């Protein structure tokens, strides 16, 4: 068995669910083979329909075009940050600050 | 030789919490004046415990677990003194058993079958279990024995290793530290998903005394312990349960100095999953290529393109029907979880002494 | 762009690499994947310093 | 006479601990798998008996306790070291001096 595998609009899948769109939820997918972990909101671009996902400039998946549907479905466009804590020395106190 | 309880009382089990309880050594190595953080099954402070009583109220409940029980109890008058561990607690699988007289402690896992209420009861009597039927195991060692003593007790199954830690002080659970030190490993080797506590009975029907024992839940993370001049253990510090604790798990000091710190970062979990394709609305036709009336040969084989359809890999990853499957640029194990377009299958017959040639170069 | 490098591998994408090739080799060409990020990191550190 | 290879936890082992023990010289010895160089040097240090090997600060085994002998030893590598030589020019003179 030879795989054409993600290079071209695949058809071939086992298990599938088709779930619609959700906002504010950064977590996991799968689309075509292709792995992600963000929220699925809309966008104002207006793709060609030969057109079926694009790509950034870290040449990672940002866009998505699903079957049957023909939406956007952003892909990971989701909140990520560090977190930081301010406390005093030990001597003095103990109390802690949490930072975002 | 078993006898039912009908005097029980029922009564839902309390919490109590778990302060500075739960620590122990993670191996056999010698430090000096040096903090350390290593990964292990370690009870997280501040987590919430079920509490038993035993008074008239009888706490022998069935819970299960894969590994890493901790076991403390205020102890008066030895009212505790076996316990019980196995995965169905019958004669169907291995099971151990630890049993403790007014001589010394045995160590024994066995097929044993044991009833609904084990318990036991000058002490002569001993009702625990019926027979033994695949056993070979024994060991022998040195007994291990108003509130005025504790005994906290940890129990873990890694690799096959049965560690237990003990440690007996005199004295809810007391505000202090105190390292369990390991007390003996038991090479056993087997699984264990099941627990029952044994209780002994006062004959003067029966009377039972005071008693109260507490059940924790052993987690893996990180703990930051120190070790002092003497080799003994002194403090623990949760890398995950505060700010503080993180700073100083982070920095590898128990002091932290004034200023801002950076730690870790803040994600969000994945919860659902949102794949979006629609199936198609026709499955592969995998018995093609596998079940033709007949096949072609090796210099000229038949390509047969599937696609537009729905696999099924379990009849080639999953099951073995067929003799030898591999896949070398393709995961066999996620085989199903993976999206192509088209897939060219090219049926041939090779003797067995050229099919080691199908790969890559 | 260091990120789509694919430094040697099958692919510059890790869950491509992880769902697509067993796990002898999955592991393999991950610590690839990282050790040359992990290059390219020092490199990007010691021109920042 | 009949075995099993690779079913449960193995006890049932040859002899392979060379009979002899070495005091005052630092020797390849092997702990039960490990293997390091140093000197086995008496400790004053009080040793836990669950206690089988200690590590430093560079995570090495610097104190071990014998398989059968209650005794505690310490590992202390032996003489080791860089070496220098100061020399004058050639066209001068030959002489050379050797320091540690
Ligand atoms: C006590 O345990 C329950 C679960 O058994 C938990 O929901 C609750 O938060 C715990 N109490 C405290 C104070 O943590
Ligand atoms: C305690 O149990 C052991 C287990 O074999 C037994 O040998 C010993 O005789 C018992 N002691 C008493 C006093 O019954
Ligand atoms: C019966 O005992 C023997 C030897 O202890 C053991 O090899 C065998 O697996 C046991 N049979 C069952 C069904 O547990
Ligand atoms: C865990 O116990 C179950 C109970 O039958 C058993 O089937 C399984 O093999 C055990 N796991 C291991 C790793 O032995
Ligand atoms: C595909 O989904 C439809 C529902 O939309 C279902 O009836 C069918 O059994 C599924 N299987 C196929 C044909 O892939
Ligand atoms: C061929 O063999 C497969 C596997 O045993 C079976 O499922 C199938 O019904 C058989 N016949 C055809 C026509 O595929
Ligand atoms: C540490 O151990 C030594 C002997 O090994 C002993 O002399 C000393 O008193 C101990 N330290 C403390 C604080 O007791």
């Amino acid at each position: 068995l030879s795989f054409e595998l993600l290079h071209a609009p695949a058809t071939v899948c086992g298990p599938k669910k088709s779930t619609n769109l959700v906002k504010n939820k950064c977590v996991n997918f799968n689309f075509n083979g292709l792995k992600g972990t963000g929220v699925l909101t809309e966008s104002n671009k207006k793709f060609l329909p030969f057109q079926q996902f694009g790509r950034d400039i870290a040449d990672t998946t940002d866009a998505v075009r699903d079957p049957q549907t023909l939406e956007i479905l952003d892909i990971t466009p989701c909140s990520f940050g560090g977190v930081s804590v301010i406390t005093p020395g030990t001597n003095t106190s103990n109390q802690v600050a949490v930072l975002y | 030789q078993c006898v039912n309880l009908t005097t029980r009382t029922q009564l839902p089990p309390a919490y109590t919490n778990s302060f500075t309880r739960g620590v122990y050594y993670p191996d056999k190595v010698f430090r000096s004046s040096v903090l350390h953080s290593t990964q292990d099954l370690f009870l997280p402070f501040f987590s919430n415990v079920t509490w038993f009583h035993v008074i008239k109220r009888f706490d022998n409940p069935v819970l299960p677990f894969n590994d890493g029980v901790y076991f403390a109890s205020i102890e008066k008058s030895n009212i505790i003194r076996g316990w019980i561990f196995g995965t169905t607690l019958d004669s169907k699988t291995q099971s151990l058993l630890i049993v403790n007289n007014a001589t010394n402690v045995v160590i024994k896992v066995c097929e044993f079958q044991f009833c609904n209420d084990p318990f036991l009861d000058m002490e002569s009597e001993f009702r625990v279990y019926s027979s033994a039927n695949n056993c070979t195991f024994e060991y022998v060692s040195q007994p291990f024995l108003n509130f005025k003593n504790l005994r906290e007790f940890v129990f873990k199954n890694i690799d096959g290793y049965f560690k237990i830690y003990s440690k007996h002080t005199p004295i809810d659970l007391p505000q202090g530290f105190s390292a369990l030190e390991p007390l003996v490993d038991l090479p056993i080797g087997i699984n264990i998903t099941r627990f029952q506590t044994l209780l002994a009975l006062h004959r003067s029907g029966w009377t039972a005394g005071a008693a109260a024992y507490y059940v924790g839940y052993l987690q893996p993370r990180t703990f930051l312990l120190k070790y002092n001049e003497n080799g003994t253990i002194t403090d623990a510090v949760d890398c995950a349960l505060d700010p503080l604790s993180e700073t100083k798990c982070t920095l590898k000091s128990f002091t932290v100095e004034k200023g801002i710190y950076q730690t870790s970062n803040f994600r969000v979990q994945p919860t659902e999953s949102i794949v979006r394709f629609p199936n198609i609305t026709n499955l592969c036709p995998f018995d093609e290529v596998f079940n033709a009336t007949r096949f072609a040969s090796v210099y000229a084989w038949n390509r047969k393109r599937i696609s537009n359809c729905v696999a099924d890999y379990s009849v080639l990853y999953n099951l073995a029907p067929f003799f030898t499957f591999k896949c070398y640029g393709v995961s066999p194990t996620k085989l199903n979880d993976l999206c192509f377009t088209n897939v060219y299958a090219d049926s041939f017959v090779i003797r067995g002494d050229e099919v080691r040639q199908i790969a890559p170069g | 762009k260091q990120l789509s490098s694919k430094f040697g591998a099958i692919s510059s994408v890790l869950n491509d690499i992880f769902s697509r090739l067993d796990p002898p080799e999955a592991e393999v060409q991950i610590d690839r994947l990282i050790t040359g990020r992990l290059q390219s990191l020092q490199t990007y550190v010691t021109q920042q310093l």
